[PDB]
């Protein structure tokens, strides 16, 4: 019936803006970035 | 009621198309091609 | 836990109002041809075990309190659709109509009609 | 073909691993319990990765 | 008026005046302004394009108006005089392809 009398609903909130261009958010960054402070920890923990 | 002679001589021939409620009529074309 | 989204601060707007109108003369017409579909006798009196009953009459015709009884779900209904930040925008199409403003009342096929799919998924998480 | 790879900051930060995983494997596998070949394979595939 | 299809079905009734080769359109009893004007001896196919919004796409009616003849005793030979509609086994829905 929205529909009928033509009134659109929408979403609560649209998105501001996707930082895509910005590669940090690669799954493939955090990642291996998670995986790079875990090794230097690791390996000052080895040092010790 | 129609003159039956008047059926008889003329030419001009009729259909139709029902649009189905819901059907988005903007997306329907109704007409005649070659 | 059974709870839903609280909505009490917001309130209704006028033109929504209007929709809210139309929509409960829908639910009217569909409650009296529901009526009519079960056998429910026309008669002033009022008797649930002799299935009598008056309120066969038109919506602007009809109680202000059905039409009140219809309009008070509808108002949580869009309350809570806006108190989930959803906006609601009439076409121009739409408002011409409202201004525009045998004879055979009929409803209107809500299963031949369809849905966009972000409808739907708003559809299922208001139904949830 | 598909599509989707590694970006220049993604490689360098890859090298970056191998050069750190190397220079913790470099003279600890007597540390590592018996854990050091599990290492010398990590690093091998980092290798031909 | 707006909102038509909504209400009840939209009914578009397309009349063709083949002793003068006028194309007219009704709809919801009321004579639409566009109209075309197409030369002698045309054969014109009745033909709806339609982008299918719901289970339910349209209906092709071969019914008659008010002082037109139907749409068989047009396309039939033997049917000429015929003012009952009909819908023989010949006509049929083609779909380009």
């Amino acid at each position: 019936f929205l529909q009928i009398n033509g009134y659109a609903v929408s979403r609560g909130f649209k998105d501001l803006e996707l930082d895509t261009p910005s590669i940090e958010k690669r799954f493939a960054y955090s990642f291996l970035q998670q995986l790079i402070r875990y090794v230097d920890e690791a390996h000052q923990y080895i040092l010790e | 009621r129609d003159d039956y002679d008047f059926l008889m001589q003329t030419s001009t021939y009729y259909y139709s198309v029902r649009i189905f409620p819901g059907q988005e009529p903007a997306n329907v074309w109704v007409g005649w091609i070659t | 836990n059974p709870q839903p989204v609280d909505t009490s601060n917001i309130t209704i707007p006028e033109k929504l109002e209007y929709f809210i109108n139309k929509y409960a003369e829908h639910s009217h017409d569909k409650w009296s041809m529901d009526k009519l579909a079960n056998g429910w006798i026309y008669g002033e009196i009022y008797s649930d075990s002799s299935k009598v009953q008056p309120l066969m009459k038109p919506y602007k015709l009809l109680s202000e309190k059905e039409k009140e009884i219809y309009r008070w779900p509808i108002k949580e209904s869009l309350k809570t659709m806006l108190a989930w930040g959803w906006r609601i925008e009439r076409t121009r199409e739409g408002d011409s109509m409202a201004l525009y403003n045998g004879y055979s009342p009929r409803a209107i096929d809500m299963s031949n009609v369809t849905l966009s799919r972000d409808l739907h998924a708003m559809a299922e998480m208001m139904a949830e | 073909c598909s599509g989707g790879h590694a970006s220049n900051k993604e490689k360098e930060m890859v090298t970056s691993l191998f050069c750190k995983l190397g220079v913790l494997v470099r003279h600890r596998i007597s540390l590592f319990g018996n854990d050091a070949t599990s290492i010398v394979n990590c690093l091998h595939i980092l290798g031909q990765t | 008026p707006g909102q038509g299809r909504n209400n009840n079905g939209l009914e578009i009734g397309c009349v063709v005046d083949a002793a003068s080769g006028l194309l007219t359109f009704i709809a919801n009893g009321k004579e639409l302004s566009t109209y075309y004007q197409v030369e002698p001896s045309t054969k014109l196919f009745p033909a709806v394009f339609a982008q299918a919004t719901s289970p339910n796409v349209f209906q092709f009616e071969l019914g008659r108006i008010k002082n037109v003849m139907p749409l068989s005793a047009g396309l039939f030979k033997s049917e000429h005089k015929n003012p009952v509609p009909q819908c023989p086994p010949r006509l049929h829905v083609q779909f380009l392809s």
